[PDB]
């Protein structure tokens, strides 16, 4: 907790400065991928395949 | 489906050899034994028996 001074006629004015640095991150893309029915659904069965 | 492509690249199949022979592997006994003759048992016996 940190109340704020009020009044009337009173301002408050900085005198001295800093730089400072920050990071971020982001996402772009994820791993593409590949599938072949046939085998996974059927593995080598003629009637099956048929 | 159709007679005409585009040009482009496309992904038709994966090739997968086709078998040729068949195979079988057992143990190696030749004799007979008496599953004729005990279904042809003179007397069957009781559950308990
Ligand atoms: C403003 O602040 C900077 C620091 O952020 C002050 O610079 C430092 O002053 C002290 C006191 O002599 C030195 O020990 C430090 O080495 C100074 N910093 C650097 C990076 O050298 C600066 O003095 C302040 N402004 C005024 C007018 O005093
Ligand atoms: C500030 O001004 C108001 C009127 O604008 C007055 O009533 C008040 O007493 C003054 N002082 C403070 C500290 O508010
Ligand atoms: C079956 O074959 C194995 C390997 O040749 C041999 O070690 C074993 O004696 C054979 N058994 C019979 C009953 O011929």
């Amino acid at each position: 907790e940190n109340s704020v001074a009020y009044s009337n006629n009173s301002i408050a004015i900085p005198t001295n400065f800093t730089i400072s640095v920050t990071t971020e991150i982001l996402p772009v893309s994820m791993t593409k991928t590949s599938v072949d029915c046939t085998m996974y659904i059927c593995g080598d069965s003629t009637e099956c395949s048929n | 489906k159709s007679f005409t492509v585009e040009k482009g690249i496309y992904q038709t199949s994966n090739f997968r050899v086709q078998p040729t022979e068949s195979i079988v592997r057992f143990p190696n006994i030749t004799n007979l034994c008496p599953f004729d003759e005990v279904f042809n048992a003179t007397r069957f016996a009781s559950v308990y028996a």
